[PDB]
Parts: structure tokens; C-alpha cells; sequence
RNA sequence: CCACAUCCACCU
């Protein structure tokens, strides 16, 4: 889900802009799923070492399954949603091996029929 | 909601999170208190429901109401015509009872 | 499904031949009784409420698990058919 | 008993009669309002033993699809009205009771017309039962039993008389349960849970006793995890 | 003879006696050989009425060659179950698939729970 | 005369057996399908949702 | 109401009067002219398709009635209204798989 | 009696090391499988006590999204790798522990390379923290507390040094839990419940210990209804 | 005994 961008989306250049945009998200300046230039404030605020941590944080109501967030998967940092990560884990547990399950899915698009 | 407030109850926290989630979905206008937000949600015909099995509310509002549901004519059609051995016909011996 | 249908298909040229083999093994297991199995010592089907899968709850699973191992041979003509077919019905 | 009992729910009760009762449990640490409300509600609505009408015998009729002369209502309507009867047992050891009812003349037969019993109370004496116009005789016996849950008429199959007709039983004294968790503030922590659960019952069992039975059942079921193997 | 207890009067089963499948309803003897009407396999309920027509016709006419006939009405109280089907006035057909207990169904913020849940995808 | 032992015996009989389920218009090959029966209480036949398209059911 | 009235399944008062006797199987009503008439009820009549046709009394002893007023219900009428079905609380949401 | 008492649900345990545990409760009466699964799952995911790396301070770190010369991994990677570090305190008296790390030279730095502390233990010494290419200046320290549940780094803001950076704390030892209730069957009736519960834990506490703590917490919270006010 | 004819329905 994406809602609205209310502040200066410029983020690639300024390294001090992280604190300013975090403060803006503290107020009602920018939503968590903001349509920023490079990254949303949701990806900046929450970073998860493992999918288990992301799903546990979802269980606590901090972030929804439809939230953009940075998750450190087996070998890479992915700016995805906990719902997509959970779907990937569902596929990976339905079958035995996880590498094949990871390579036979596309976790960048909604799961249409 | 007047009957609800008669006993001295406000808005449940589960209702609060349901209302904020619906606000993210555009169902209710933002900047309003849970009172009139829930009123506007009621105008849509949708109210907050609780799962009952888990206790947590169903994400997003649920439409509920009163429906006139009637049971249709129910003959032997549902009954299982399951046989293992029965009558056989005269010309051919294919069984039909 | 059933254990290892993929390798069962792999070890046979056609599925129908596999069906014939498994059904003939089942018929042998019935009419001989379950004595001449090649999975007797340890690896046997396990029943839930008791060990009733020792004797004869369903022989198709016996034949399939027996064919999963390498103690079985099947072919168009591997043994003189007349002698074994005359010993099949007259005993 | 302060961080773990005072920053933990005190238990207050607000009950009127023996029909409706609220129980406030405040404060709870975050997440425990539902964790306690849901199992208690399920047990209260599921496995609270009670009393309900089990069998009905009429001196006149011989099956449930007949009618009594002089009676406005059918036998089916009589059974349906009798389903709503609530009976309170005063002796815990008492299991099965047989109430008798004699009726004649132009009388609006209510629930209060049942013959008194030593350890039986009718919590709804104003419940309408039947209507007798003139020269109509209503001689009935109702066998009420104490049970749990919902049981179909044919499942129990109680037959004390040849002409007796079994009826369905709803052994749940609890009419409904509604638990609500609200936000309460403490000095050290601003967000805490206050769990208030409201119980509507039929009067056979006071809500406090129903809550105690539900808590005891949940505790005895939690004890079932104590012995592993 | 053990099952003859329900067959109270001469040949006709008594009113108000519950009958299960395989139970005698009317006892008829042919040339002696037992050819008696029994409850067919399936379901049976409560006998409510029995009518007998004989050759002593007040005003009745019968199929020639038939001396008498008896008809028995058996009533049962069917309740909603999985087999049955329900529908509304708008053509939304449906078949009951599961009967949930009261505790685990969705309920309002109040104590009142919902009665029936309909799949939106049919709309 | 039904008994729990009869039900246990029936469960033991159908441990490995399969039954063929069929829809009245058999348009293609998937109108006949084998299944492993599971004893249930009721009058209707429980069908897996995923085969709701193999049959036109 | 028009459907239940035009289909001769219920009972209606043909003239202004007062009900004399009400039982489960007949209703005796005395009209304004002093003529009393007894209306019997098909208490449990098997239909052509095997259903039950019932006339349930809906008046009390000594109750004044008007011309065309309802006396007994039809097989599928609540109070002079076509009632074949129930009113239930419905939630339009997908449950697990049921 | 097999209806309620003799069917004291067998509690079968299948533990695959100190990480994975399956617990099967069988047979259980209708509707009670969910009633036992939900509160236990919530208790396990919310209130199991444990320890987590609350904060970290590095001498040359001024912002949390900067790059450290001499280390290929950035600060974000460092803190993410520090997230999965599991530490067990030896006595209940510990509340906060500060653990430092000296490291230089082209070597791999792991959890085992932390300076030993007498009263704490590390269950994953081989946890690869980072790499040093050539004389990487690794001067780090981490403060670890004990707590319950999951605490976002933003709200608590626990600080030791001016340039110290908060770290999201995962106090709950259990990685995740999943309960499934499936319709088992007895000899005569089918409407029963079989409750399977799968627990994945970091390794600080075995799944049996976590389940025992959860049921003890639930029982002690149930005992709060005894005294009304 | 269930044959055949006619009619009304249900699922595609």
C-alpha cells in the first residue's frame, strides 16, 4: 500500500535528512509508506535481521503485512513487505529446500492468479 | 451507541486499531474522533467484528445485517441412494430397485 | 499421494507397466499369503492404533513399498512362464 | 505485591440481581486483556453446567403432533414455550426433578402454576405456558435434569412413560458474555489494559459462580500440561 | 413376535409409536407367508394417522380384486443440518457446510454473535 | 445394533481403499477421480475445494 | 398480506362480531346478527409434496373482531403476512473455507 | 472415564534439539483446542522473559547509517548481525551488562571474540559479527538488558554515551510459535480436538521450559479472580 | 414388483 507524500522526497543526497524525515514521520508530515524519491521512511525506521523478527514485530501490531520495510534475508537486504516475506516462507516450508523455493517465486509483485 | 454508553463504556482498543486501519484504507475521513468515525463507518453498513476464536478483531470493517433466509424444498435428493446388492431387471440383469 | 511415485515412475518405462507389476505382486502376496515378502525384518508398514499393518490391511501399499526397494525384477519374459503358471493355479 | 499485584488487576464486581454482572479486572499489562477475556468467554459459553427441561408427558395426548381439547396452543407450541423455562436447583446433589401441573377452566396457565418442590425454584414465574378456554383439562409432568452443553432430544432418549415425548435441552445458564479491554494509565507506564467482562445469565446461576466455575475449569485444563511423557 | 409390541391393534400399528427403518408398520399375510409393510431403509418418525378402507363401502370404491387397503401417515420433525440448503429472495443459493458452536463465531462488540456468514465473492 | 466395534472395523477396512467420485456431466477425463475416503458424521460428501474446478461442481 | 388473503389458506372473519370459543382445532364465532358459526381447522394436513398445512388460532376468547379480520394463521404466515423463512443476523465475509 | 477423565489428553513431546519443539495434546473436547491454543500462543509471543542487545556504541560512529572505514560491513549490518546474538545471565541479580570488544588486524570478528565475562554466557560463540580487511579499528561496546516481548529502539531510547545508538530489542527467547487444532476422532464420536503446537526458540530456553513458563503465567493470572472487591 | 407413457422439479 502507498498513500501520500507530503514533504521533500529528496533523500539520496543528504545524509542529515534521515533524522529530519524521521522527525517528520513523528509528526504528520509524512506517512510510513511515503512515496519518497529512493526509500520510504518505513524502510528507514524498521530493519529486521531475520524474517522471524519481522513477523514477530507484525504479531505485536507495530507494522502491518502491507508495510514496506527492510528485511535481511538469507543473503541480501530486501525492501519488501512482511506479507511477501511470509508468502516466501510459506513456499519454502511447503517444500523442503529453500533455495529452489526462492528461485521459483517472484516476490516483487502481488500474487495474481 | 447510546445504549452502549449507558453502562459507562467508551471505545475498545481493538476498535481503535480497526478504525486506524480503516483510516489507512480511506473508509473514514481522518482527523475525527472514534465517536463520529465509528458513526460514519456505521453509515456504510459496516461494523467492527471480533473473531471469537482468537478474540482479536477481524481486520477491516465487516458488513452485517438482517437477512430473510429460507430453507428450500428438501426431498430424498440429499439422501444417499447407496446400495451394495439389490433388485435386478428382467430383460437385462442390470440392477435397478 | 503414496511414497515415492516419482521414482516408481522413473524406474519403469510406462506407468501402465508399473500398475501391472504392482498388481501382480499384490495378487501373489494375497494368494501366497504375506510370507514371501522381501521387507520382513525391520521395514514394514506401521498401523496407528496397533501394529495391524503387520498382516494384511491393504496389499497395494505392501506391493508399492516392496517395489520401492531393489529386491524385485520385472520383464516381458524373464522366467519360463509355463512352469510357474501351471504351479500358480494347481496349488 | 506491587509491581506484580498492584501493577496487576484488582478485581471489582458490579452485579444486579442474579441476571447481569460486570467484573472489572484492572490493570493488566499490555496484551493480556484478550489473552484472559477470550478463553473465559469461550468456557462460559461452552461448558457451564445447568438445568433444562428434558422430558414432557401429557395425560391426554399420545404424540407431539396432536392437540388437547380446550387448549389454544398445539403440543409443539407447548414444548417450545417449555424450552424457555429456567429452573434453579437448591441442592447441589439433586439431579432430576419431576414437576407436576394441574389446570382447568378459563385459565392463562403461566409458569407459577407448577406445584412447589422442596429444592426447586422457578426463576421466571410469569412465563406463559398455555391458555385454557373452558372445560379444558391440562395434566402434565415435566422431567427436568441437570446437564452441560446442548443435546438433541433423540440423543439422550429419556423414556419414563410410554406416552412421554423427549425434548431438546439447552443446559447453558449463561445467556451471553461480552468482554471489553480499555486503556488505563499508571505513573510508570501510560498504556495498560483494563479488562471488564459483562455476563448475562438466565438466573439459574449467578454470574459470579459461573465465572468461578469457568476459572476452575480453565485451571484444571491447564493442569493437564503438568505431566509430560 | 418381539417386534410385534408396536403393532398394537389388528394389523395396524398404534398411533404415536416411533418407528425406525426395518420396523413393521402393517402386518399382511399371503398364501402362510409374511409379506408385511416395513419402514424402508432411511428415516422414519412418529405415526400420526391410520386409515382403513374395506369392502364394506359406505361410499368408497376400490380397485377390483383388492379386498382392503390401509394407509399410514408417519410424521418427523426435520431440523437444519449439513445436507439441507438455504437461500434468500435474491437467488443466492447455498448449502450449509458447517454448523459452528456459538463461542467461536464472529460477534459484535456486544455479546450478540452473528447467525450466518455469507461469502462475498458470490456478489 | 450399531456398535463402536463395528465403526472401528469399518475404519480398519478402508485404511488403504480408494473410491471413485463422479460428477453427473462427465465432460472430460477429470470427471472421474479417485480419493481416499475419510469417515465423517453427516449426510453430505466432503469435497476438497481445489478440485472444485476439475469437476464443474 | 394480499398473497395470504387471496390464497385460501388462512381464516378471516366474514362479518363484524365477537369470538365465542377458541380451541386448537375449531373456533366458534358469534357475529353481530346473533348467528354463531364454527370454523374447523386442518390441524396437521399432509400436503401434496409431503409438507404440513396448519391453521394456528390467532384470537382469544371474547375478543372483538372486524370484517375481514384475521382469525387463524396459514401454513406459512406469521400474522396475516406471507412468512416462509426466517430473519437471521448475516455477516458478509469469507470464513475459513466453509 | 474416557468421556472426560480417562481421556486426560496425552501430551506427546518431540524435541529436535534446543530449538524446535512439537507438543501434541490428544484428545481434547470440542472447542477447547482453540481455547487452549490462543492464550498460550499470546503468552509465548508476549511475556516470556529474556535478554537482548539493547544498545551499541562504537567510537567512530556518529550516525546509524554511516560507513566504517576498515570494515566492509556498514553500521546497519553490524547492528543487524548483533540482533541475533543470544546471551544468558547466570544469576537473577543481573539487570544490565556492558560488554566491550577490542579487535584489530585482518581477522574475522565473531561473538566468541568478545572479552569473557564471569556471570554471562553466550550460546552462539561462532556467530560471525564482521570482517576486518587490513588493521580495522574495531572498538565496540554493547549494553544488554533483560525484558519481555519486543521493544522498538525508538521509544525506550536507553543511552550510555552521547554518540551511542539504540538497537531494537528482541527479548522474547522464542523465535515463533504456531498452533493447529485438527478434528481427531474417538471410537463413537468425531467432534473432538487434537492440538499440535510447534515452537521455534533461539536456544536460550528449551521449548518445554517456555511452555511450562507460559502455562505457569496463565495459571497465576487466573488465580487473580480469587479475591473480589 | 420395478415395463412404457405423461407431467413437475433439481444440477450442469
Amino acid at each position: 500500500r502507498k498513500e501520500k507524500k507530503g514533504a521533500g522526497l529528496e533523500f539520496a543526497t543528504p545524509e542529515e535528512a534521515l533524522a529530519a524525515h524521521e522527525r517528520g514521520e513523528v509528526a504528520l508530515n509524512a506517512p510510513i509508506k511515503v512515496a519518497g524519491r529512493e526509500t520510504s521512511v518505513g524502510r528507514l525506521k524498521y530493519v529486521f535481521a531475520n524474517p522471524d523478527e519481522a513477523l514477530l514485530a507484525v504479531a505485536h501490531g507495530i507494522v502491518d503485512l502491507q508495510d514496506v520495510v527492510t528485511v535481511r534475508y538469507m543473503g541480501k537486504r530486501l525492501e519488501t513487505s512482511p506479507g511477501r516475506i511470509l508468502f516466501a516462507r510459506i513456499v519454502a516450508e511447503a517444500v523442503e529446500d529453500e533455495k529452489v523455493a526462492w528461485e521459483l517465486i517472484q516476490l516483487d509483485v502481488p500474487q495474481e492468479k | 451507541f447510546g445504549k452502549r454508553k449507558g453502562e459507562g463504556f467508551g471505545v475498545d482498543k481493538r476498535e481503535v486499531e480497526v478504525l486506524r486501519r480503516a483510516e489507512k484504507l480511506g473508509l473514514v475521513t481522518p482527523g475525527k474522533t472514534p465517536e463520529e468515525q465509528l458513526k460514519e463507518l456505521f453509515l456504510q453498513g459496516k461494523v467492527v467484528l471480533y473473531d471469537g476464536r482468537t478474540g482479536e478483531p477481524i481486520e477491516g470493517p465487516i458488513v452485517v445485517g438482517q437477512m430473510f433466509i429460507m430453507k428450500l424444498y428438501h426431498m430424498v435428493e440429499d439422501k444417499m441412494h447407496a446400495r451394495s446388492t439389490g433388485p435386478y431387471s428382467l430383460i437385462t440383469q442390470q440392477p435397478l430397485g | 499421494a503414496e511414497p515415492g511415485i516419482d521414482k516408481l515412475f522413473g524406474m519403469v518405462d510406462s506407468k501402465y507397466r508399473l500398475t501391472v507389476v504392482v498388481a501382480k505382486r499384490a495378487q501373489q502376496l494375497l494368494r501366497h499369503g504375506f510370507k514371501n515378502t522381501v521387507l520382513e525384518p525391520e521395514e514394514r508398514p506401521k498401523m496407528q492404533t496397533l501394529e495391524g499393518l503387520f498382516d494384511d490391511p491393504n496389499a497395494v501399499t505392501w506391493a508399492m513399498k516392496e517395489l520401492l526397494t531393489g529386491r524385485l525384477v520385472f520383464g516381458e519374459n524373464l522366467v519360463p512362464e509355463d512352469r510357474l503358471q501351471k504351479e500358480m493355479e494347481r496349488l | 505485591m506491587l509491581d506484580s499485584k498492584l501493577k496487576a488487576p484488582v478485581f471489582t464486581v458490579r452485579t444486579q440481581g442474579r441476571e447481569y454482572g460486570e467484573f472489572v479486572l484492572e490493570p493488566l499489562e499490555r496484551g493480556f486483556g484478550v489473552t484472559l477475556g477470550n478463553p473465559l468467554r469461550r468456557i462460559l459459553l461452552s461448558s457451564i453446567p445447568g438445568t433444562a427441561v428434558t422430558s414432557v408427558y401429557i395425560e391426554d395426548v399420545l404424540h407431539e403432533f396432536s392437540t388437547i381439547p380446550g387448549v389454544k396452543e398445539d403440543v409443539v407450541e407447548i414444548i417450545l414455550n417449555l424450552k424457555e423455562l429456567v429452573v434453579r436447583f437448591l441442592n447441589p446433589s439433586l439431579q432430576t426433578v419431576t414437576l407436576l401441573l394441574k389446570a382447568e377452566g378459563p385459565k392463562e396457565v403461566k409458569a407459577r402454576d407448577f406445584l412447589p418442590v422442596a429444592d426447586v425454584e422457578i426463576m421466571n414465574p410469569d412465563l406463559h405456558i398455555a391458555t385454557l378456554e373452558e372445560g379444558g383439562r391440562l395434566n402434565m409432568e415435566v422431567r427436568v435434569d441437570r446437564g452441560v452443553g446442548y443435546v438433541p432430544a433423540e440423543k439422550h432418549g429419556i423414556k419414563d412413560r410410554i406416552n412421554a415425548i423427549p425434548v431438546d435441552a439447552v443446559f447453558s445458564p449463561v445467556r451471553r458474555v461480552a468482554f471489553q479491554v480499555e486503556d488505563t494509565r499508571l505513573g510508570q507506564r501510560t498504556d495498560l489494559d483494563k479488562l471488564t467482562l459483562r455476563i448475562w445469565t438466565d438466573g439459574s446461576v449467578t454470574p459470579l459462580e459461573a465465572l468461578n466455575q469457568a476459572v476452575e475449569i480453565l485451571r484444571e485444563h491447564l493442569t493437564y500440561f503438568s505431566n509430560p511423557q | 413376535e418381539a417386534a410385534l409390541r408396536d403393532l398394537d391393534e389388528e394389523g395396524v400399528v398404534r398411533i404415536g409409536a416411533e418407528v425406525k427403518p426395518g420396523d413393521i408398520l402393517v402386518g399382511r399375510t399371503s398364501f402362510v407367508k409374511d409379506t408385511s409393510l416395513r419402514v424402508p431403509p432411511g428415516e422414519g418418525g412418529i405415526v400420526v394417522r391410520t386409515v382403513r378402507l374395506r369392502r364394506g363401502d359406505p361410499g368408497v370404491e376400490l380397485k377390483p380384486g383388492v379386498r382392503e387397503v390401509v394407509r399410514v401417515y408417519v410424521a418427523q420433525k426435520r431440523k437444519l443440518q449439513v445436507g439441507d440448503k438455504l437461500a434468500n429472495r435474491h437467488g443466492n443459493k447455498g448449502v450449509v457446510a458447517k454448523i459452528l458452536p456459538v463461542e467461536d463465531m464472529p460477534h459484535l462488540p456486544d455479546g450478540t454473535p452473528v447467525d450466518v456468514i455469507l461469502n462475498p465473492l458470490g456478489v | 445394533d450399531i456398535k463402536d466395534e463395528v465403526w472401528d472395523a469399518l475404519e480398519e477396512v478402508i485404511h488403504g481403499k480408494v473410491v471413485l467420485l463422479n460428477r453427473a456431466p462427465t465432460l472430460h477425463r477429470l470427471g472421474i477421480q479417485a480419493f481416499q475416503p475419510v469417515l465423517v458424521e453427516g449426510q453430505s460428501i466432503q469435497l476438497h475445494p481445489l478440485v472444485c474446478e476439475a469437476f464443474n461442481a | 398480506e394480499r398473497v395470504v388473503r387471496d390464497s385460501l389458506a388462512a381464516l378471516y372473519a366474514e362479518e363484524d362480531g365477537e369470538v365465542a370459543k377458541v380451541d386448537g382445532n375449531r373456533i366458534v364465532v358469534r357475529y353481530e346478527d346473533g348467528r354463531l358459526v364454527e370454523y374447523p381447522l386442518r390441524r396437521f394436513y399432509r400436503s401434496n409434496q409431503g409438507t404440513a398445512l396448519d391453521q394456528r388460532p390467532r384470537v382469544v376468547v371474547g375478543q372483538r373482531v372486524r370484517k375481514g379480520d384475521l382469525l387463524a394463521d396459514g401454513p406459512a404466515s406469521e400474522n396475516g403476512f406471507l412468512a416462509l423463512g426466517q430473519n437471521v443476523l448475516v455477516a458478509i465475509m469469507p470464513f475459513d473455507g466453509y
